[PDB]
DNA sequence: TATAATGGGAGCTGTCACGGATGC
DNA sequence: GCATCCGTGAGTCGAG
């Protein structure tokens, strides 16, 4: 983008480069339920691991996975989006085989149902804000 | 006005007839005018050649012959008809052994003629036949791109015509042949066709180590018989190897002329490329009892040859235009006609047992539909078979030499990267180089040169004159791109005196590459710059000092130039603008010399010297496929003397036989305001006041009515509940009035249907009762102008069941059809531009005392931002400018060829003599330096313009010479600071305007699947909110918008009813439900077997079907 | 001389301090006053202002 | 005052190059192979070219449309990927509270003379800009809190202290340590670029960042 | 009730019968003459519903 | 029959059924309409007493959706079939002088 | 594909305010139709929306106070206007509509750049947003003169370009 | 594949 | 630019929360007729007619200019949905 | 409701680059 | 462990 002229925050290829480092590779299941080889979220290992390690269990051994943004995308918890964005037979069949619920968490799910989405005037810490004129608002501080 | 022309090369050709890439294909392809006995085996008399005899009783063909059109063209596109010739077989039945023949003259349906000009008529719409360019067949050698050692042969033939083949040398040595996606060892066919390992040995040995690759011993062992036999089991698995279907298959797979037909093109390539001769097109023959090879063995051997580097073996370029041909109309027509004919002979075939097998007549044996079917089909629904471009003559005759890639036998665009789209060095003087379309088709589509041929094998042509010793000889060599590569040819502008080359040196071209070379060496010489151009990128004057870029855009958008009430000529032209009125039948001309009996708007009656009274009906008002009005006015008076070949009308779009696509506007090159900003446009509104830039337009409604299960349509007069007001204009039928102004909502054409099954909802019956009115049977469906549209009745037709000569699609009572135009006059968002690239919208329409205006008092037309030019780089519309002043000043236009014209010395020259005229009145009428000039003059000086220290007349006139004019702003009344471009400019109106393309939506048609709102203005159906706006709402973080768009905007139906009635009553919107196009997923989801459901936060079900779908 | 960096400067510090609805108004007179004077300005192209050095 | 001179050197419109076009010479072509022809275009726009040297002109404008053309469903695409990955990506919160941070160089090691120079100005605000502390900085006698969101000012001031050898890096709160869940925290984020303050909290990170690498894609040559 | 999340399972015979209004049992579509849908073909109203609200 | 999915252009992008719009689902502008009617033709009905509102309500079937012959009214209101003919006649007249002075549900002439 | 979406060849509007486009009077009749039925109500103009809808129907019934009751009904209220490709977020944006008579919208020379407008035939799609909350989104959050530096980089992005820079440069 | 091709066989082994 | 746009983005946390703020508000200016209004007759918005001066109908330039004032207080979990509905339309029934 | 009749027929070729599995 | 097969992708809106 320098070589080409163009001003870029190096912020955006950050926010994206930390998607593509989502995932981490099974070493040693320890004494977990995990299996050597298997892939998963980071965050899901952490946590796990917390849960074993602060219960006096063996903790589970993990890697670092550098993957595209195309094998992230399409590896998202949320299926209504992975199905969305490619490989859509591929998504579904494995999806329903597991019998995956999607938790809406990310845009295209709720695009998709037709939801008010997560961002925004969605973002459930502006979204509740009430507005009430003082008079109103004495007036109620009865009770 | 005065014409003066610049240049001094000499045509000493003109062009080909321009249309004659589809008229003569054509031509060739039918032979009607040909007698039976003395066609040639080529086109539709190849087709049933090969078709025939039919086999087994024996059927064969003897002679065809094509009858007259039933109908004539202006019938034909009045009716929806194909134009087309009745096709008559003549065949004989023959018994062999039963010694009798029962011969018959069978109708073969219809076959569709090209008209005058090189296009049909299908079902009632002109259609163009575009070429299609494709790589020849032939026989290839293209280098291994995983080995750099090893070559690959490909042996290519007619598309749809056998399988390509495919040699190679292979890792181990072997040599491996592929055909059908399969690879086997060559050698085993090569013993199938009879040879012998002594015989290929003797004949390759000579290229050491290859032909030990080739041996093996088990094949040698077998012969022919053996190894056809072990070759058919490699083929395919599973099927018994009975001997009579080995050999049924691999004929049929090389030897089969039906089956496998290699191009005579291809022929003729393989010929010359390997030093053979074929005794016919086919890869090897059946000879009495054996197999015979033609291709094989000369193939490898080439390819052996090759892989040793041996001194004149040739890898092929494969986008040389030698290798690359063109399969025009006739070509890709008789192939259809082929198939249908193959498959019409299929039925006789079949026929030819059951049923009585001693009483038939050829009529029995044959059946039509898939001929007919196959043309139709071709003629139809094919790719390459377009709506005829007619925005204006030079639309359609550009039409016609476009050249595809893409169609049928074609490449996808995912086939299509860099090397096809390129501009290969064999283009010069074939394809053009600028025309060529901008974005995705880039590189495909392209246009035919102008001086350029389409030869008998399909390979494009370029005329060159020889060159013997110095002399320029004025005989012409058309040559193929294969035989250019041989010669020296020097450029065309290089100088000379009488026929001798007059420089030391001259720029030449060897094999494509620029060279400079003395006279000696010049063997050809090219005809003219003209050459290397399309026709289109030929109209454009100063092209020398045009972008390419650009030009591109220049050339495409002439396409685009609607046909004008008043258009002109522009006062620079290249000289090519009369020649195309001509070969584009649009003007009329008179055929001999004679005199002018009778003049009329209607017609034109001519007497010629042989006493015959000839009488030239005209044109008049007639919609084109786009709308745009063509008709024919008289450029001649009664007793008027007029010679062979004189212009008797002219055309859509034309001035006294030259081509008028715009108007010659005075333009003025500054900013202004920043109305011109980016590319925008501003105009005097003495624009309109003269009526520049007006064009007519008709527009064709049509209407139906048909037989309902519930009763009839009919069309009438009588609509129930409509006022006298609505149904004013139409007349007793029901049919509006011809003459009369239609606006929105106005009825063009009265209709009844009979209402359905109808269930008034108690609400109805109370009101009904409350009225005591009934309910009629009809229901109004009558046609209505649709929004934005309107104007002047111009005509109507009405076709009606069971009246003289007409028959309507089954169960079509009547059929009507309201023809309205309307005169459109220049206005805010329409689109202009010249021949250089400019294109510009217009963003404001100044009244006269506003626009910039010089000394005199004369008013600018048109002004242009400059902005538009450095970037852009196309310097042509400058110079076109300068010139267009001292034209404008001087009362005269040129004709300015491209790449050899008026220099600007020539045009300083031209400006000088016009200044003269310009200020020198000025001073006889006793005016003097205003005070303003004087100014703009200090700042000119200032500016390094003009020489301080001379008179301000000198100092003008410098100015001038230069193009620039003192400009009063007609606001204040005080001048531009500095000094001006102005000048005459060609500018045209593209078929783009506001009102085509304005369009709006509140709430309209829904889908039927999804709910979601239809596309499209003609639809009346909202815009494509797609993902990209959808992420623009997101990073927006606008919530409710979105997710109005996802629902009360589209599919969610309770959604979007409740929000309207909302919004009716002056209510907020509801919250938006479930869109309904979810509901589609989750049952075609159910469809698949797979269980979508939708949870609480408690993982219970939640039922977005409301109860409606579960038991 | 203003020119393209300058002004983007001058409306980069002036969406800082002055704040947005200000530099808007700003934007508006800079357009305005931008066009009024790019007309009189008599900016324009003629051949000859293509000068080609006597170098080349 | 010359109107091209003018135009360029404003900004208005043009470039040096297109200029040279205009009255210099035209240049060197390349043929279709990609390899340029040994004789150059002679002829400025002024002068006119000859109908030989227009055609060898030809062979890049066209490489050029196609380049052009194909580029664009290449970057479509991307954006389209990039898109799907980082559409879940929000602010959701103000501070994840994540001790961690990444280290962004004013110095960048030079191979050519095997030495280090200091980075380009706009690369380094572009590392820089917007972005909160990640711990106390103090340079030049200035003290740089933690939690502070780096002003354009801010940035070219420690440019300047990095010139006086003060610092030779920066910690600085980002995307890439921060620990929230499905998404962002405004203090590891920054500035919203387009309102040169604190990113308010629900603002789509994830898609505008994909919007904003792509949408220069059918610019990159 | 809200939704705040979408299962998808693979669906056993059973469900399917359970989803299912009826058998399709014809390859037929529409009456030839009358038009109305053929009984037990791919569009009838026995199994998918009235063609007519409340009729 | 034709394919509703029979491609429309050289390019892959759109298909026939695309331009058929949906005849059977109510437009947003009818259901409004529809709706409206009957908030009109209630604001009518006040103007009438409630037996007389109601003969025509029960008559012509606006409640249950079924209209009823004027005896079962008579049963229902327990006057004479006759009398149940007379009050819905003189609510009817009643209605008619309310419409032709007040000028609302003559729009819905259609 | 989405309701009350309309579209329209582009021109530029040297005298509109950054916050402001031209919006053709026939588009914006279409666009707000249900809400020009309501206040054609409220005024006399109509005995009711359902002959509202009937005397916007045939064109030649249209009188000028219903003009004069459409200004009132799209006051205060922005439409977005969007041209393709929408690269960034940038290439929707809010204006509050200035209704003009002709058939072309008319677009500030500010926002061209963020949109990568120009008027060589450009054509780009209104769309009304609904509710409050719609229009509030719209009018805070997407309107043209909120945003005028670049998300990407934070530069400006509302700047003078061509013509301006042409005459104060000069 | 080709389930012609398959078929004819199977009716070739009787 | 909405006049003192820099202000309101001043009053708030997140820029969203302002325009949520200003939605709901309009919401009840339009539910209550604008009878409820916090704004006093020379600061009630205004529309220019042909007839003269009418109050402003644009329920959102009416909330913003209330929220410049102050007088509106806004935030989460104030009152019980309930109670404000219900008080609402004891004080100001539609 | 009966002579005998017994294994198809067309095909479509000028992309390009990736992940992932499969085989040597 | 590397060769090679199959399968999946390859801009947006518009008109038509
Ligand atoms: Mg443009
Ligand atoms: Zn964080």
């Amino acid at each position: 983008y320098r070589a080409q002229g163009v001003k870029l925050h190096d912020k955006h290829i950050e926010i994206v480069v930390r998607q593509m480092m989502k995932y981490v590779e099974v070493t040693d299941p320890g004494d977990s339920r995990l299996l050597e080889g298997q892939v998963l979220e980071k965050w899901d290992v952490e946590a796990l691991n917390e849960r074993l390690i602060a219960e006096g269990k063996t903790p589970v051994a993990w890697k670092p996975l550098l993957m595209g943004v195309t094998k992230s995308a399409l590896s998202t918890k949320s299926w209504l989006s992975a199905a969305s964005f490619q490989n859509t037979t591929h998504v579904l069949t494995e999806a329903a085989i597991a019998g995956k619920k999607d938790e809406l968490i990310g845009l295209k799910e709720n695009v998709i149902l037709g939801r008010l989405i997560p961002a925004g005037t969605g973002s459930d810490f502006v979204r509740f804000t009430q507005v009430v004129d003082q008079k109103t608002l004495k007036a109620i501080e009865e009770a | 006005m005065e014409i003066k022309r610049f240049g001094r090369i000499r045509e000493v050709i003109p062009l080909p007839p321009l249309t004659e890439i589809q008229v003569e294909s054509y031509r060739r392809a039918l032979q009607a005018d040909v007698p039976p006995e003395k066609r040639e085996n080529v086109g539709i008399q190849a087709a049933f050649r090969e078709t025939f005899p039919i086999e087994e009783l024996v059927l064969d063909f003897l002679e065809y012959r094509l009858g007259e059109p039933p109908f004539p063209q202006d019938e034909c596109r009045e009716k929806d008809l194909t134009y087309q010739a009745p096709l008559y077989a003549r065949l004989q039945l023959i018994h062999k052994d039963t010694g009798l023949i029962k011969e018959d003259e069978v109708f073969l349906g219809h076959i569709p003629l090209m008209t005058e000009d090189g296009s049909f008529i299908i079902n009632g719409a002109d259609r163009v036949i575009v070429s299609q360019i494709h790589r020849s067949p032939g026989v290839y050698f293209t280098p291994d791109p995983a080995r750099p050692g090893r070559y690959i042969a490909s042996i290519i033939p007619l598309p749809k015509r056998g399988p390509w083949i495919d040699l190679e040398v292979e890792p181990n040595g072997v040599v491996s042949m592929k055909v059908n996606k399969r690879k086997f060892p060559l050698v085993l066919l090569l013993r199938v066709l009879g040879y012998d390992q002594e015989t290929l040995a003797r004949e390759l040995g000579a290229y050491g180590e290859l032909v030990q690759g080739l041996m093996d011993e088990s094949v040698f062992a077998m012969r022919p018989e053996e190894a056809l036999i072990r070759l058919f089991t490699l083929l395919r698995p599973g099927d018994p190897p009975k001997r009579d279907k080995a050999v049924a298959y691999v004929y049929g797979l090389i030897a089969d002329p039906r089956r496998y037909d290699l191009g005579e093109a291809g022929r003729y390539k393989a010929e010359e490329k390997l030093g053979i001769r074929l005794s016919g097109r086919t890869l090897a023959r059946f000879e009495d009892g054996e197999f015979k090879d033609e291709v094989f063995l000369p193939t490898l051997r080439y390819l052996f040859a090759l892989t040793a580097g041996v001194p004149g073996h040739e890898v092929d370029d494969i986008d040389h235009l030698g290798n690359r041909r063109i399969r025009t109309v006739g070509e890709l027509m008789t192939d259809q006609f082929r198939v249908g004919l193959a498959r019409l002979a299929r039925g006789v075939r079949e026929r030819m047992l059951m049923g009585s097998e001693d009483s038939l007549t050829p009529a029995k044996l044959v059946n039509s539909r898939p001929l007919e079917a196959a043309i139709r089909e071709f003629f139809s629904r094919s790719q390459l078979s377009q709506f005829k471009d007619e925005t204006n003559p030079l639309s359609s005759l550009r039409h016609k030499r476009r050249i595809s890639a893409l169609g049928p036998g074609g490449l996808t665009r995912e086939r299509a990267g860099f090397d096809v789209r390129d501009v290969h060095r064999t283009h010069y003087g074939r394809i053009c180089p600028v025309e060529t379309p901008e974005g995705a088709n880039i590189g495909l589509i392209t246009s035919l040169a102008a001086y350029a041929r389409v030869d008998e094998l399909g390979f494009i042509r370029t005329p060159y004159r020889r060159v013997v010793g110095g002399v320029v000889t004025d005989e012409v060599v058309y040559m193929t791109a294969t035989e250019e590569d041989r010669y020296t040819i020097a450029q065309a502008n290089t100088p000379l005196e009488g026929n001798r080359i007059a420089a030391e040196r001259v720029v030449a071209r060897r094999k494509g590459e620029p060279v400079i070379v003395s006279p000696e060496e010049v063997e050809f010489m090219d005809v003219s710059p003209k050459q290397v151009f399309s026709v289109n990128t030929n109209l454009i004057p100063f092209l020398e000092h045009d972008d390419a870029n650009r030009a591109l855009m220049g050339s495409n958008m002439q396409t685009q130039a609607v046909p004008l009430i008043r258009a002109q000529a522009p006062v620079v032209m290249t000289g090519l603008e009369e020649r195309v009125v001509r070969d584009s039948l649009a003007a009329l001309y008179a055929e001999e010399d004679g005199e002018v009996a009778k003049v009329d708007g209607n017609r034109i009656v001519v007497r010629y010297e042989d006493g015959r009274l000839v009488e030239y009906p005209l044109r008049r008002f007639y919609r084109s496929n786009q709308g745009t009005a063509l008709d024919q006015r008289p450029r001649v008076v009664v007793g008027q003397r007029v010679r062979k070949g004189d212009l008797l009308a002219d055309g859509p779009a034309s001035e006294n036989g030259f081509l008028a696509l715009g108007q010659n506007v005075l333009v003025a090159i500054m900013p202004f305001d920043g109305y011109n900003f980016e590319d925008a446009i501003v105009i005097s509104e003495e624009l309109l006041k003269r009526d520049f830039y007006t064009s007519i337009h008709i527009e064709r409604y049509e209407i139906e009515a048909r037989d309902t299960k519930l009763g009839p349509e009919r069309i009438t007069r009588d609509i129930p509940h409509l006022s006298e007001a609505a149904l004013r204009d139409l007349d007793e039928e029901g049919v509006v009035r011809i003459g009369a102004e239609v606006k929105p909502g106005d009825i063009l054409v009265g209709r009844t249907s009979f209402k359905g099954e109808s269930e008034p909802t108690p609400e109805e019956r109370l009101l009904r009762s409350i009225f005591g009115e009934k309910a009629r049977d009809v229901k109004d469906t009558s046609l209505r102008v649709p929004p934005g549209e309107g104007g002047i009745v111009v005509r109507t037709v009405r076709l009606r069941r069971g009246d003289p000569g007409v028959e309507l699609k089954p169960g079509v009572r009547e059929v009507v059809r309201v023809y309205v135009a309307q005169k459109r006059k220049l206005q805010v968002g329409d689109k202009l531009a010249n021949r250089h690239g400019n294109k510009g919208v217009v963003a404001k329409i100044l009244p006269v005392e506003d626009m910039p205006h010089l000394p005199d008092g004369t008013p600018v037309d048109v002004i242009l931002n400059p902005l538009g030019v450095p970037s852009r780089m196309n310097l042509g519309q400058i110079l076109e400018t300068h010139l267009g002043l001292a034209g404008y000043f001087l009362g005269q236009r040129y004709i300015s060829p491209i790449f050899d014209g008026a220099k600007e010395p020539e045009i300083k020259e031209l400006l000088a003599q016009a200044f003269e005229v310009y200020f020198g009145k000025r001073k006889g009428e006793g005016f003097g330096v205003d005070k303003r000039e004087v100014e703009v003059l200090r700042r000119a000086e200032k500016l390094g313009l003009v020489t301080p220290g001379k008179t301000p007349e000198e100092q003008l006139k410098e100015l001038f010479l230069q193009g620039k004019v003192v400009l009063y702003d007609g606001r204040t009344g005080e001048p531009i600071e500095g000094p001006i471009v102005v000048g005459q400019m060609f500018i045209m109106k593209l078929y783009h305007m506001v009102e085509d393309k304005m369009h709006a939506r509140s709430t309209g048609p829904y889908s039927l699947i999804t709910q979601q709102p239809l596309g499209g203005k003609a639809q009346f159906g909202g815009q494509r909110f797609g993902e990209m706006e959808v992420w623009a709402l997101e990073a927006y973080g606008a919530a409710h918008t979105l997710q109005e768009m996802l629902t009360l905007k589209s599919d969610d139906i309770e959604g979007r009813n409740a929000a309207y009635e909302a919004i009716i009553k002056g209510e907020d919107v509801p919250e938006p439900s479930v869109p309904e196009s979810f509901r589609v997923l989750v049952k075609e989801l159910q469809a698949l077997a797979l269980d979508v459901q939708t949870l609480d936060e408690k993982d219970n079900p939640v039922d977005i079907f409301e109860g409606l779908a579960s038991k | 001389p203003q020119e393209k960096n300058s002004l983007k400067d001058l409306v980069y510090q002036a969406f800082l301090r002055l704040g947005m609805e200000k530099t808007a108004r700003l934007l508006d007179a800079l357009k305005y006053y931008g066009f009024t004077f790019s007309t009189t300005s008599g900016i324009t192209i003629g051949i000859d202002d293509a000068v080609i050095p006597e170098e080349k | 005052f010359n109107p091209l001179y003018v135009m360029a050197q404003s900004g208005a419109r043009g470039n040096p190059q297109q200029i040279r076009q205009l009255c210099g010479l035209r240049g060197l072509m390349q043929k279709p192979s990609g390899e340029t022809f040994e004789v150059p275009v002679r002829s400025s726009f002024r002068e006119g070219l000859t109908v030989l040297e227009y055609f060898i002109s030809s062979h890049g404008a066209r490489k050029g449309g196609a380049d052009t053309a194909l580029r664009t469903a290449d970057s479509g695409y991307l954006t389209r990927k990039l898109v799907d990955v980082t559409h879940e990506i929000v602010v959701r919160e103000a501070d994840c509270g994540t001790t961690n941070y990444i280290s962004v160089p004013l110095f960048q090691p030079d191979e050519v003379t095997r030495s280090l120079r200091l980075r380009k100005r706009a690369d380094i605000e572009a590392g820089l800009y917007g972005r909160v502390l990640a711990r106390e900085v103090e340079v030049l006698g200035v003290r740089l809190e933690e939690g502070r969101y780096l002003s354009m000012d801010d940035v070219h001031l420690l440019i300047k202290a990095a010139e006086a050898g003060e610092i030779q890096e920066v910690p600085v709160r980002s995307p890439l340590t921060c620990q929230t869940r499905y998404g962002v925290c405004q203090k590891c984020y920054g500035y919203d670029l387009s309102m040169a303050r604190p990113v308010s909290i629900g603002e789509a990170v994830g898609i505008v960042a994909a919007q904003s690498i792509g949408e220069p894609g059918t610019q990159l040559t | 009730k809200e939704v705040r999340k979408v299962r998808i399972a693979l669906a056993s015979p059973e469900k399917i019968r359970s989803w299912s209004y009826g058998e399709v049992e014809k390859p037929e579509t529409i009456n030839y003459r009358t038009l109305k849908p053929e009984r037990d073909g791919l569009f009838d109203e026995r199994i998918f519903g009235p063609i007519k609200d409340y009729e | 029959p034709v394919s509703l999915e029979t491609p429309i252009g050289d390019e892959k992008d759109s298909f026939y059924g695309d331009f058929i719009p949906d005849e059977h689902l109510p437009s947003p502008v009818d259901a409004a309409t529809q709706s409206l009617l009957s908030e009109e033709l209630e604001k009518a009905l006040s103007k009438l007493s409630e037996r007389e509102a109601m003969v025509l309500k029960l008559r012509k079937g606006l409640i249950d959706g079924r209209e009823h012959t004027l005896e079962e009214v008579g049963a229902f209101f327990g006057v004479t079939r006759e009398r149940i003919r007379q009050i819905e006649n003189k609510a009817l007249r009643k209605l008619k002088y309310h419409e032709s002075r007040t000028r609302k549900l003559r729009d819905f002439l259609d | 594909r989405v309701d009350y979406s309309g579209r329209s060849v582009i021109v530029v509007g040297p005298q509109l305010k950054l916050h402001q486009c031209g919006l053709p009077k026939r588009m914006a009749l279409e666009l707000f139709k249900p809400f020009l039925l309501k206040k054609m109500e409220e005024k006399g103009i109509a005995p009711n929306v359902k002959a509202a809808r009937r005397m916007l129907e045939r064109q030649r019934d249209i009188k000028d106070e219903v003009w004069d009751a459409l200004e009132e009904v799209i006051h205060g209220k922005v439409v977005l206007l969007n041209r393709a490709p929408t690269l960034h977020r940038l290439g929707i944006q809010a204006f509050q509509p200035v209704l003009v008579e002709g058939q072309s919208i008319q677009l500030h020379p500010l926002v061209c750049e963020a949109f990568n407008a120009d008027f060589d035939g450009d054509q780009m799609a209104v769309h009304v947003p609904l509710s409050s909350f719609a229009q509030a989104e719209a009018r805070i959050q997407m309107l043209s003169a909120h945003n005028l530096l670049s998300p990407a980089s934070g530069e400006p992005l509302a700047k003078p370009s061509r013509d301006i820079i042409l005459g104060l440069y000069y | 594949s080709d389930p012609v091709r398959q078929y004819l066989h199977e009716i070739g082994q009787v | 630019a909405e006049p003192g746009i820099d202000k309101l983005f001043g009053m708030v946390d997140s820029k969203y929360r302002l325009t949520v703020v200003v939605a709901k508000r309009a919401q009840q200016l339009l539910r209550h007729g604008f009878k409820n209004t916090v704004l006093e007759p020379e600061e009630r918005p205004k529309m220019q007619t042909l007839e003269g001066l009418f109050d402003d109908p644009n329920a959102v330039t009416w909330a913003m200019k209330e929220l410049l004032t102050g007088r509106l207080v806004f935030g989460e979990n104030l009152v019980p949905e309930d109670r404000l509905q219900k008080e609402m339309e004891r004080l100001y029934p539609v």
